[PDB]
RNA sequence: AUCGAGAGGA
């Protein structure tokens, strides 16, 4: 529902790279393959952690309580 | 049917099952939660008082423990709540409900229970996880996968009850089953894939890996075998390191389709004294085959040694495969560009054949085959034409597969997969069928609204030219789904009908038991069979042997079996016997050999009357092929020194041996003729191989070895006799009902509908047929 | 230099060390990367007490994420195992206590990074407890998100452990590992359709070795003694000290066997 | 779809209509809806009995004229030998249900396997709704870190599977290893 | 389960050291057997793994839609552009030893599903628990601490085994055993037995 | 049909023979026809062989039809199991089906008969016909919860 | 949830078989196994 | 639920020693050493070093079950050679190899930049 | 009906002990061994009541008899000394 | 404990029968007729091409466990560069005074033709096969 | 305790 802290397969930390990834896509007008490599995610085990992540928490905050 | 013939029971358990290659065959992994729950009432003796007092002190919350203590008053001391669970003093005669512990006899069950081998006793091994662990070579008699299946566990509550599990229902005792007279267990699916790759001629093992593999065999003797390659580098072959799990005194001979003794394709199997010679080990050797390794070891060494044999083969091969590796990708489904072009050429030339027959049938130039319509001749020819293309293009792919192709290696080892799986994945899945025919015109005169009316083409009627790799078209996808639905209906229908068939078989034969007069009777005392199986032999100790008097020319039968002492060209050579020159011309002994040769003539005429086709291989009680190799090894026999067997020794010895093969013991002319009839086929096998010329020339037995063969044959025969009390009717019904449950599928009714016709006797059969000669 | 295994650092950074291991047996190089993943210690959170949680996440959800936060472990050897210390539950000799409070004051979304963690216990002057921050914006790992009116108040006690007990105590992410890039030892059988040379790509370590002669016979008596590693650290322990404490914890495991033999 | 003469048979729907449909989609100017395709007679509702009288095309490339070196890896389509088209399929993949539209490459699978997964998709675990914390359900089962799949069907967009997924892109090795 | 009818349970759990590994240090989250592949002909399982591997490596999405022109050769041309083997094979190393595997492993991402069937919802063991009222038999259901059914299909197997005493024990001692008094003239249970 | 036949030399050799297979059956008027072998005629309708050629000829025809059911699906059951089934369907003089009107109409125990099918109707008739149950049946002892005459229970154990 | 809201039932001459006329209206694959196979359908 | 505590992979229980030495049956000058609370990290390294000493005839290790962190080591030596001394020299040779490995890394690390 | 015994001579049943009467004999002994009956073999460090009976049977120290019933009500008594265990 | 057979052969055929390390060899004997050789040889260790001449020897010795070779103390019985070890399993009388012997070197097989060796080459577990350059 | 549906396993 929110960004995993580390990659499952190897354990590389990915929890700090989420807002940098969303800014790399929008502010810098990049594609996902170059934004993933920019954040130091070369191994595809780490790459699917960010590329396939669904931020369901942003819709959980929409509920008022 | 719900509270008397079956009922819910205490001391039962259920959970998900999984596989453990480091468990034994008759072992079962039991979760510690279950082991803490289930109890066994153990009465205190001087031989358990010190152990049982500690288990009570351990308590019911951690294992090994106990839950209740029963005194002479009969009131249970609840060890969870009692204030005196610390100062117990176990007087003799009290009961302690201890936990289930290691090597306890428990019953393991997988439902549907269509087998005595679906409910057989295991040994408890308490494991630290939540699933029932079991060895992989016990999955086949349960039909148990590990994709979410569940199994049950029942715990005996008395010493009389545990005896029946350990001595009758134990797992090693059920390895060689009376159903199909062959072993039901075997090496499966990782050991099987590994034992092929291990046993190639190209597979050599270095010293470091050999010593780990060697120490992995539990009952290893410490003797490092001498490597098959010495000078450039010490290498061991995979045949070498595998033979350490096979016990000494195991002989296995099998020839597979090209098998010279030089064996260039590395096929066949020769095993000499527990060391294999030139065979690649695969499913024919190490599966649940008739006359395989498991069949030999269970009969020669015994059930306990064969149960150890499963784990030792597994612990060596699963070790080697863990450090070798094995995979499967989409690259194992791809054939060459030239191969795929020739495959689509093969489909196109068969589609042109359907077009020509369709143009032929359109001009009414077709000649209708006898007893069928013009349309039926058309449909028969097109289905044959499209099945020829699917099978030929599939064989075009299977020939193109290399030895490294992992689908082929599973096919070659026999672990998983067939030719048709290769064909449908790589070349062409082919013609789909509903109700035996092609896809019907569900719409008016067409199969789909994307076709014009009256289209009998392969595309229209449901021929799938593409493979699963190439991808099905939307029309091909729907016709495949339409046929695939029919299999799902057939699977659900056949499972429900066979379960009723198996229950009906059991409930009719539930009272058929072999009594002490060898008569097969029921509760009323009515004779069903006067002798069980007409010969009185338990099907477990029965295997296929060739009666080699049946075949061959009349000269070759004469050349191999006739001894003429009164002739010099057709007499026993002095090379074969110490009496070679003394015995020539003896009149009082040629009358014995003429008597023996007359029985071999009489038996050969008798066997051709029974087996009209001339089949020699038939299931018979005592395997004489193995006893001869046992004699050639125990008494070390050279084929140069002459024997010390008299003519009188062999002839009068065999006739005395036939007098001792007893199945019935009544001293009157009816029972003695019942006995003489019951052993006729075996004595036909006895005289054919214990004949004078065959012993002295082919076996070259000594008198010591010959008397030993006579002792084994008499011994193994008496073991193969049925035991009175054998509920053979329930065994008969389950031995038919279970392979009926695996029946799943040229105008005859076969399989489950035909079996439903036979059992529910059909006054209106679906297909009556008359065969006229 | 010294007689034995030779090391050649090809590339070195704060986060990666690519080196070559020469004159080593295969078992030692393998047991080096095994102990680097598993058995060298690290400080990470092993107890979370949640005072108030009004977030959209469960407490155990956040507690599991807190354990995965890379804390400083440079001077972890001056900290004791809590199972070894003589305290009641935990103390300053064996544990590091962290505090996290956050309130959704803003109308926009309030983010909870690991920079918001506050160390409470006395550190006694050792490099320990500090959450690792490699983000260029200075924030930590994004732990939670708050709406306006949501708060989260908890306390985290960080203890000492190895990755055998839980993978949060792993200082290393991925150990690259390759020997014999030309398969001159024939330790694997290449799967192929037409040509094994074209269907398999060249390794980067192929440039660091001599290609074999196709006419030369098989060098059968040869063995593996040159290995190519690249160790990467999460940040809890620096990269050089991942492998040095990897070596040191490995030889400490062997030395315990000598002490075990001397006692028997 | 609707085919008519234009004579030469042609789809009634043209690219100018697709541009107006996608202009309405991006604007999220006299919005061009589904009913605008229906009321302008470019799309018809056919049931099982009326499709007995029609000849459907499978794709708008079946209305292309005819004239060799084809890619041998592609599947084998047949030239239809039919030209009196009255309709065309919207997309062949629209014969599938909701659960079968999650299956990746179901045209490369045998037919009972697609049936099994369509039954096991209802047993897969994920976020069933975003308000699960507000509902009081007899049983509820939510995945910690759901992932949108790396291989997707184009029918997943309307089924909201990339927004409420039910599994994780696990790194899978197909291998025999220790026999467990 | 995966999305292709490939269901299975966890048989063992290994850590990253014990797990096999490629030269990049990538480790599988999951190992399945190659023997679940060929009998079931779930080729799309293996095309999914090849397509998901290229999409993860490139940051694009995998068009696994039905009825397309997405070919295994087209995906493998893209994977080979990424410096991997075209059919997805990868040289993997044994984690126990560090020695290479002789075979190369089919290796990549594949969308797997966690099904509703977990073990601790299925565990049951009774050992003389609560009984029913009418039949005085064990109750039905693991939620009620019931007993597993020794059905007549199981009675068949104990008869074929010849185990009369186990068959009697399941029917009586582990279940509704009972004592009654009957008359010697009429064989009915109509005797008043004042016991003390 | 290809067929193995004894050669005058003694070997078995392939002597093919023309064979007629029909689409219907009533054997009574078929074997009494010139040009055929009336000693080799065969029917899949074993019920006709029972009433034309006798019960034992029907018995072998019954086994042969079951054998083809097993062997066509590649399987193999031993002779004694199938033959025990066939003999039970035969030993009453004619074909007795494995059916509720079949084996379950025999003179066996009433509790044994009531355990299969038509449960209460069997016990109803047995209450009227005053049937005596021998309690030698396995199902009679399963109902009674006693050690049935099965294996371990097929005898008695006494002192020396 | 979406599959349950588009589920059909046939309460009971080969009804369970996939018919040609089922093209495009009902799913070819999505049906239960075993009991009530082919009767329960999904749009 | 049934799963054991994770520290049992490395934490010796009550009454458990690290090593247990038992003489081999039907094997002269051979011994079976049960290593408790260890895995392939130690066993593969000890066994490979026992192969380098040319007075050791046999060296092999095996984990009888992955559930339990323990293994067995079998050593067979020459006549007049205690396998414990072969184990001792192998263990000590491991430490001196790792000692030089640690020193040569720290030399090459300080030579580097970044 | 009344005393349908068979003499010790003219016994027609099998002299070999069946697997079904071996399991009952070993179970009957292990039952009474568990309830502290005297043991007629020098137990060589054997505690399991079944292995006592298996050792008691291999030395033929079990004073039991097998009354093998025939379908006409006749019966043959066989001592465990007489029977052969193979 | 000494030599059982000695001859010099010339290889006629080399056969990689779907293998990568093992070829089945077909060698004709010089110095004698009625003597041919068929043998499975590890070509990865000792390569054998066609038209080569290979001195082939069989010894009885030079049970107990295999000790690893302590380099210089253990005196070899082989001035050869390829040594195998196997077991005889079948003896084939081709003609009157014509014989054939079958050996199995762990699955690598041997066929030897000749007529005179009826004293030597017993059906023994002992068989060392030695091949010179 | 009775019916009803969903599912697991073949
Ligand atoms: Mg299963
Ligand atoms: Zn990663
Ligand atoms: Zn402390
Ligand atoms: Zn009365």
């Amino acid at each position: 529902m929110i960004v995993p802290v580390r990659c499952f397969s190897c354990g590389k930390v990915v929890g700090d790279k989420w807002e940098s990834y969303l800014n790399l896509l929008q502010e810098d007008e990049l594609d996902e393959g170059t934004a993933l490599s920019r954040l130091g995610l070369k191994r595809y085990c780490c790459r699917r952690m960010i590329l396939t992540h669904v931020d369901l928490i942003e819709k959980f905050l929409r509920y008022n309580p | 049917r719900g509270n008397l013939m079956g009922k819910r029971v205490d001391f039962s358990a259920r959970t998900v099952i999984s596989g453990d290659p480091n468990l034994e065959l008759d072992q079962v992994g039991v979760p510690k939660s279950i082991a803490k729950t289930l109890t066994y009432p153990e009465v205190v003796t001087p031989y358990n008082i010190d152990r049982l007092t500690q288990l009570v002190r351990n308590g019911p919350n951690e294992h090994p423990g106990a839950k209740y203590v029963i005194r002479d008053s009969g009131d249970r001391i609840d060890l969870r709540y009692s204030k005196r669970a610390g100062d117990i003093q176990l007087q003799y005669g009290w009961k302690v409900e201890r936990h289930i512990m290691d090597n306890d006899p428990v019953l393991f069950n997988r439902q549907p229970s269509l087998h005595k081998m679906s409910m057989m006793a295991h040994r408890v091994k308490v494991i630290p996880y939540s699933t029932f662990r079991l060895n992989l070579s016990v999955t086949s008699p349960y039909n148990a996968d590990f994709d979410g299946d569940e199994m049950n566990l029942h715990v005996p509550q008395s010493e009389e009850t545990r005896a029946e599990l350990s001595q009758l229902c134990a797992v090693p005792l059920q390895i060689v089953s009376p159903q199909s007279n062959k072993p039901c267990m075997g090496i499966v699916q990782d050991t099987l894939c590994g034992i092929r790759k291990l046993t190639l001629r190209d597979t050599f093992i270095e010293l470091d890996q050999v010593l780990n593999m060697l120490y992995w065999v539990p009952d290893w003797d410490g003797v490092i075998p001498t490597p098959a390659i010495i000078k450039p580098k010490p290498l061991w072959s995979g045949k070498q390191i595998l033979s350490v799990a096979i016990p000494n005194g195991i002989h296995l001979q099998r020839f597979d389709e090209g098998t010279t003794l030089l064996s260039p394709k590395d096929n066949g199997m020769l095993i000499i004294d527990g060391q294999i010679i030139f065979g690649v080990v695969e499913k024919k050797t190490v599966g649940s085959s008739n006359g395989g390794l498991i069949h030999v070891v269970t009969r020669e060494k015994g059930p306990q040694v064969c149960a150890k044999l499963f784990g030792n083969i597994q612990k060596v091969v699963n070790f080697w495969l863990l450090h070798n590796g094995f995979s499967t990708g989409i690259g194992d489904t791809i054939a060459d560009g030239p191969t795929m072009r020739e495959i689509t050429e093969t489909i196109a030339e068969a589609k042109k054949k359907v077009l020509d027959v369709t143009k032929e049938a359109q001009a009414n130039l077709l000649t209708a085959k006898h007893g069928m319509t013009l349309r039926e001749s058309f449909e028969d020819n097109v289905v044959r034409f499209l099945n020829e293309a699917r099978d030929k293009a599939g064989r075009l792919a299977e020939v193109n597969l290399k030895d490294l192709n992992n689908v082929k290696q599973m096919v070659m080892a026999g672990s998983k997969g067939s030719f048709i799986n290769i064909a449908q994945m790589s070349a062409c899945v082919g013609q789909q069928s509903v109700e035996g025919k092609r896809i019907a015109f569900g719409f008016v005169d067409r199969t789909l609204p994307h076709f014009s009316k009256d289209d009998y083409s392969p595309e229209s009627k449901g021929f799938v030219e593409n493979s699963y790799l190439r991808g099905l078209t939307p029309q091909e996808f729907f016709f495949h789904a339409m046929g695939g639905r029919e299999g799902l209906i057939d699977t659900a229908v056949k499972t429900a009908e066979t379960g009723y068939i198996q229950r009906r078989l059991v409930k009719a034969l539930e009272d058929i038991m072999v009594h002490y007069d060898n008569t097969t009777r029921n509760s009323l005392g009515n004779v069903i069979q006067f002798i069980y199986g007409e010969d009185g032999m338990d099907a477990a100790h029965i295997e296929k042997q060739s009666l080699d008097t049946i075949g061959g020319s009349d000269a070759a039968f004469e050349k191999r079996y006739r001894v003429d002492l009164l002739n010099t060209d057709h007499t026993l050579d002095p090379s074969l016997l110490e009496s070679g020159s003394e015995i020539l011309g003896d009149l009082k002994l040629q009358v014995l050999l003429d008597e023996e040769y007359k029985q071999l003539v009489k038996d050969r005429k008798f066997l051709r009357e029974v087996f009209v086709d001339g089949e020699a291989n038939w299931p018979l009680p005592v395997n004489i092929r193995r006893i001869i190799q046992n004699a050639q090894q125990t008494f070390h026999i050279d084929h140069t020194k002459p024997s010390d067997l008299t003519i009188k020794d062999i002839v009068l010895g065999v006739k005395d041996l036939q007098e001792n093969l007893l199945v019935l013991r009544g001293k009157n002319e009816i029972i003695q003729n019942a006995q003489r009839d019951a052993v006729t086929l075996f004595c036909c096998l006895l005289r054919s191989r214990l004949a004078t010329r065959r012993v002295l020339q082919e076996y070259r037995l000594t008198k010591q070895a010959f008397d030993w063969v006579l002792s084994n044959i008499e011994a193994q025969f008496l073991r193969s006799v049925v035991h009175p009390g054998e509920m053979v009717g329930v065994l008969a019904a389950q031995s038919i009902g279970e392979p009926a449950t695996q029946m799943t599928l040229k105008k005859v009714t076969s399989g489950v509908p035909r079996l439903k016709e036979i059992l529910n006797v059909a006054k209106n059969m679906k297909t009556p047929s008359l065969t006229v000669y | 230099s010294e007689e034995g295994p030779q090391v050649k650092i090809r590339e070195a950074s704060k986060d990666n060390v690519d080196f070559i291991l020469s004159n080593v047996d295969l078992a030692m190089a393998n047991s080096l990367r095994r102990v680097m993943i598993a058995e060298i210690p690290t400080l990470a959170i092993d107890s979370v007490e949640v005072e108030t949680n009004t977030t959209v996440l469960a407490d155990e959800f956040i507690a599991h994420r807190l354990g995965l936060i890379p804390l400083q472990s440079m001077d972890i050897e001056q900290l004791e195992y809590s199972r070894d210390c003589f305290c009641e539950d935990h103390c300053d000799k064996c544990s590091v206590v962290l505090t996290l409070q956050a309130f959704g004051e803003s109308e926009s979304t309030t983010n909870v990074y690991s920079k918001d963690l506050v160390i409470v216990s006395n550190l006694m002057g050792r490099n320990i407890g500090h959450p690792i921050i490699q983000d260029k914006e200075g924030n930590g790992v994004l732990i939670c998100k708050l709406r306006k009116g949501q708060e989260l108040k908890l306390t985290c006690v960080a203890k000492k452990g190895i990755a055998k007990e839980h993978a949060k105590w792993g200082p290393a992410a991925a150990i690259e590992f390759e020997y014999d890039p030309w398969n001159k030892l024939k330790h694997t059988d290449y799967w192929y359709e037409q040509d094994s040379a074209k269907e398999w790509p060249q390794s980067k370590n192929c440039e660091y070795e001599d290609p074999p002669n196709e006419g030369d016979p098989f060098d059968y008596k040869a063995q593996a003694d040159t290995f190519y590693m690249n160790v990467e650290s999460v940040g809890s322990i620096p990269v050089d000290q991942v492998v040095v404490r990897g070596i040191d914890t490995l030889q400490k495991k062997v030395a315990s066997i000598l002490l075990a033999l001397t006692q028997m | 779809f609707i085919v008519e003469d234009d004579g030469h048979k042609e789809l009634k729907v043209r690219k100018g209509h697709i541009a107006k449909l996608m202009a309405t989609e991006y604007q999220d100017v006299e919005e061009y809806t589904w009913s605008s395709l229906l009321n302008e007679g470019l799309v018809e509702y056919i049931d099982a009995e009326e499709e007995e009288s029609i000849l459907i095309a499978m794709q708008p490339e079946d209305l292309e004229p005819a004239e060799l070196d084809v890619d041998p890896a592609k599947r084998i389509r047949v030239s239809h030998h039919a030209t009196t088209f009255t309709h065309c399929e919207i997309h062949p993949s629209m014969i599938l249900g909701v659960a079968a539209s999650i299956i990746p490459f179901p045209d490369h699978n045998q037919s009972p396997r697609n049936t099994y997964q369509s039954a096991m998709g209802k047993q897969a675990m994920g976020v069933f709704l975003t308000n699960y914390n507000v509902r009081m359900d007899t049983m509820a089962n939510i995945l910690y870190y759901p992932q949108k799949p790396l291989g997707t069907t184009r029918a997943m967009e309307y089924l909201k599977f990339r927004e409420l997924p039910a599994g994780q892109n696990a790194i899978v090795a197909i291998a025999c290893y220790s026999g467990y | 389960a995966s999305r292709h009818g490939q269901k299975g349970t966890i048989g063992i759990t290994y850590r990253r050291e014990d797990m096999p590994f490629t030269a990049e240090g990538i480790v599988p989250d999951l190992i399945i057997n190659p023997h679940a592949i060929p009998s079931r002909m779930t080729v799309a399982h293996l095309i999914e793994c090849l397509l998901s591997k290229v999409a993860a490596l490139s940051g694009n999405e995998g068009d696994a839609s039905p009825f397309t022109d997405i070919t295994v050769e087209g995906i493998s041309k893209l994977l080979r552009e990424h410096g991997y083997q075209s059919r997805g094979f990868e040289v993997m190393y044994n984690g126990h030893t560090g020695k290479k595997l002789m075979a190369q492993i089919f290796f990549g991402p594949t969308y797997y599903q966690r099904l509703r069937h977990m073990v601790d919802d299925k565990i049951h063991a009774r050992a003389r628990g609560p009984m029913q009222v009418l039949t005085r038999q064990p109750v039905e259901g693991r939620s009620r601490d019931g007993g597993l059914r020794f059905g007549e299909m199981e009675r068949d197997c104990m008869i074929a085994h010849g185990a009369a005493s186990f068959l009697k024990e399941r029917l009586m001692e582990a279940s509704d055993a009972f004592r009654v008094h009957i008359c010697g003239i009429c064989g009915l249970m109509t005797v008043i037995a004042k016991l003390n | 049909y290809d067929r193995k036949v004894p050669s005058p030399t003694g070997e078995y050799v392939k002597e093919p023979e023309w064979v007629l297979e029909t689409d219907g059956v009533n054997l009574s008027e078929v074997m009494t026809v010139p040009g055929i072998d009336p000693t080799r005629i065969y029917t899949n309708s074993f019920i006709d062989i029972m009433e034309v050629l006798g019960i034992e000829a029907g018995r072998a025809a019954l086994y042969k039809e079951v054998y083809n059911v097993i062997a066509s699906d590649g399987s193999y059951v031993n002779y004694r199991h199938m033959a025990l089934l066939v003999d039970v369907m035969t030993t009453q003089g004619g074909l007795t089906s494995v059916t509720r009107h079949g084996f379950n109409r025999s003179n066996t125990g009433a509790l044994m008969r009531c355990s299969f099918e038509e449960t209460v109707e069997i016990l109803f008739e047995a209450g009227a016909s005053a049937e005596l149950d021998d309690c030698r049946g396995v199902s009679e002892n399963v109902i009674l919860g006693q050690m049935a005459p099965i294996g371990t229970g097929a005898f008695d154990v006494m002192i020396d | 949830t979406l599959s349950h809201l588009r589920r059909t039932n046939t309460p009971i001459a080969k009804p369970r078989q996939l018919h040609n006329t089922h093209w495009g209206l009902v799913c070819p694959a999505e049906t239960p196994e075993g009991q009530a196979c082919g009767l329960v359908k999904n749009l | 639920m049934n799963a054991p505590d994770r520290f049992e992979l490395f934490l010796l229980g009550e009454g458990e020693s690290k090593l247990k030495i038992d003489p081999d049956t039907k094997a002269p000058n051979a011994v079976v050493i049960t290593f408790e609370k260890e895995d392939h990290t130690l066993g593969n390294l000890i066994r490979a070093e026992l192969l380098n000493d040319r007075k050791v005839l046999f060296a092999a290790y095996k984990v009888e079950h992955p559930f339990f962190a323990r293994f067995k080591l079998r050593i067979q030596t020459t006549e007049g050679y205690d396998p414990k001394d072969a184990l001792k020299n192998a263990c000590n040779s491991i430490i001196n190899k790792l000692g030089a490995l640690k020193t040569n890394f720290e030399t090459e690390w300080n030579l580097q930049t970044l | 009906l009344k005393e349908k015994a068979i003499p010790k001579d003219q016994r027609a049943t099998t002299p070999y002990m069946t697997k079904y009467e071996r399991a009952r004999i070993l179970g009957t002994r292990a039952l009474q061994i568990s309830m502290n009956a005297p043991v007629f073999v020098d137990l060589e460090g054997e505690t399991d009541p079944l292995r006592i009976a298996m050792k008691e049977l291999a030395e033929k120290k079990i004073p039991l008899v097998i009354r093998r019933y025939l379908p006409d009500g006749s019966f043959e008594d066989w001592s465990v000394e007489e029977l052969i265990v193979d | 404990s000494n030599t059982l057979f000695d001859d010099i052969f010339q290889v006629s055929e080399v056969d990689p029968g779907r293998y990568n390390k093992v070829c089945r060899i077909e060698a004709a004997s010089t110095t004698q007729d009625q003597c041919k050789l068929t043998l499975d040889i590890n070509v990865e260790l000792f390569p054998v091409a066609a038209q080569d001449s290979l001195t082939v020897t069989i010894a009885s010795s030079l049970t107990r466990s295999w000790r690893p070779p302590q380099a210089g103390d253990r005196s070899l019985a082989d001035d050869y560069d390829y040594v195998m070890y196997g077991t005889a399993y079948k003896f084939e009388e081709v003609s009157k005074d014509l014989i054939a012997v079958y050996y199995s070197f762990g699955g690598l097989l041997m066929r030897l033709e000749g007529n005179y060796r009826n004293l030597n080459n017993l059906k023994q577990e002992n068989a060392y096969l030695l091949i010179r350059r």
